[PDB]
């Protein structure tokens, strides 16, 4: 629905 | 600090513009081990990580640590002035990048102003949940297609196959590749390896602007899990790469 | 209702090509003797008019009359994520046409559901006319002609007589003409000129919905250009049996 | 005034295809050497000079000198309308240049192009090198991508330039191919706009090789020489 | 020379 950002 | 040979320009030419729309400012890091890039896209969205491994060169001399702060689009106008089969040699010792390449006896030389860049990052060795291996040209299709009609992609894996699928303004659409190994023409296969279903909904304007580095390597590994961002790698002649990495929408 | 199978997705994706830039929205109509088009531009000075017969499917099953009311920028879309050489499958029981493209190589199935809309069907029957003059020629020449000339000129005045036919414009910069001699080509027969004529004929089209037809000379090696001062001029793209793409044009007077 | 038959429309194409984006309005001097254009930029800063010497055609007949006064774009929307093989006639009594292109088939084109009057306003180098007019292309349009200025140093020949992002440069070595004659760099300092030279090098499809002649007094030369003793030449003041 | 519409 709505863009995550990036998480490692 | 660096003198580093490639026996064709073409690599350093095509990794360039294959990164350059996602990236415009960032660091070329140079150790013994050679010449790597990590650099996240302005929304943090997207991560590039390059690695051209001393190998790849003939021969590659690091005798200092360097970041070679540069604009991408500063750099293709000097790598549009390389010919694919021109020898291509990095020198820096640094404030410029000397790059000459040659040829008959033509030598072309270029000294690059550098700028300062803060570099920002550790990606955990990941066993994904799936991968995919299929034609990067199939993949670059996909993408293409799908971008026409919708904003956004699921991917879907299981030990079958892997299916693309997408919904917009005019309808549904989905490609579906069968699990399958092609004897003659191995880069032409759909290899899948998955301990678990998976689906993961991501940006095809992000995996359109991956599919320019489709130049690069026939074949294209996409790795997916729901705890971590897709890996879409372009695995190079030895242990060297480019990667993409995606956030998911979720 | 519909199920029909067409060996290559090329034929539909070059019919779509070359009808999506005269006409937007459009009704297919499928009935036992297989999908037609009858659409009018805007301006309605151009007519298109499309059968592809039964015969040219495998299979082709029709249950009951169907029109199918499609944007041709969304079916463009839909078309382009198939390959030339991929097999088509067109479903529908309709509010959604179901497309179905599988790889000639791969085992790869591409599915599409493409939402229709109404369209109220603008249908008109056309006689069946004896023009005054036909000419068959490869499409590739039509295409160089037109395209030429529209270079200098909006309007093209089309010249036939027993001996050939000329193609001539004048504008700003001055006169142009294109004359074609009857002539048969042994050994390429498709780059034949040939002439049947009752009598001379001469009128005047706008070169800009020519082009626009000549975006269908992927479809067929020849393209049959008919004259009446009485009737629109005919220009027919004739495909394998007897489907065929037709475009029709009102003079200039 | 003039019958003058090109058993190929492609070389007739090329020149002004090359000369248009330089020169809008120009005259085609025809007399029984054959047709010539001498024509300058608007800035008078770049200065044309063809010659399609009559041994070119086959035949050429000029009864009367003429100018043909003709705008750039007209000609090249006629001359698309020629096949690079098609037979090209030009005729004139004159308001008109009269065109006619004959295919492979019986197929003959026909152009009537309106013609305007237009006020005809009508050297020992020091460093001469022939090289491929593709090197010159790739070179131009290379450093223009950073600069607006060449400076061509001549001993082999460097070509350098600097700009935002930093400087540049091309050496090429005097070399002889002797399998690939073209392919030589034989040679028997000034700064250039890069805009013009690359506008030079849209001529690079009428000969394999260009010819560039420096001096200290004189403006720039170069030249892409054609069959027998035709040619094509810009002039660049530095 | 004006456009007329389509008379079948
Ligand atoms: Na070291
Ligand atoms: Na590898
Ligand atoms: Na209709
Ligand atoms: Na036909
Ligand atoms: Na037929
Ligand atoms: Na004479
Ligand atoms: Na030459
Ligand atoms: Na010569």
């Amino acid at each position: 629905k709505h863009q995550s950002t990036l998480n490692f | 600090a660096l003198e580093a040979r490639l026996e064709q320009a073409s690599i350093l030419k095509k990794v360039v513009d294959a990164i350059k729309d996602l990236v415009q400012d960032c660091n070329f890091d140079c150790n013994d081990s050679g010449i790597a890039l990590q650099a996240m896209d302005n929304s943090h969205v997207a991560l590039v990580s390059m690695m051209l491994k001393a190998e790849g060169f003939s021969p590659y001399r690091c005798d200092r640590n360097i970041a070679l702060g540069v604009n991408l689009t500063s750099l293709t106008k000097v790598l549009r002035a390389a010919q694919n089969e021109d020898i291509l040699t990095l020198k820096a010792e640094p404030d410029v990048l000397n790059l000459v390449f040659e040829s008959t006896d033509r030598i072309s030389e270029y000294d690059l102003k550098l700028m300062d860049i803060d570099q920002e990052l550790g990606i955990p060795e990941t066993e994904y949940a799936a991968t995919i291996t299929m034609p990067s040209n199939e993949f670059k299709r996909i993408t293409t297609d799908l971008m026409a009609m919708s904003e956004s992609v699921t991917i879907e894996a299981n030990k079958d196959g892997v299916k693309f699928s997408c919904q917009g303004d005019i309808g549904n659409g989905s490609v579906t590749l069968r699990q399958h190994t092609n004897v003659e023409k191995p880069n032409e296969s759909i290899e899948i390896e998955l301990s678990e279903p998976v689906s993961l909904t991501f940006s095809l304007k992000y995996l359109v602007n991956f599919c320019k580095a489709s130049a690069l390597s026939n074949t294209v590994k996409i790795c997916l899990s729901n705890e971590v961002p897709l890996l879409v790698e372009y695995s190079l002649g030895g242990s060297s790469y480019l990667r993409f990495y995606l956030a998911p929408k979720i």
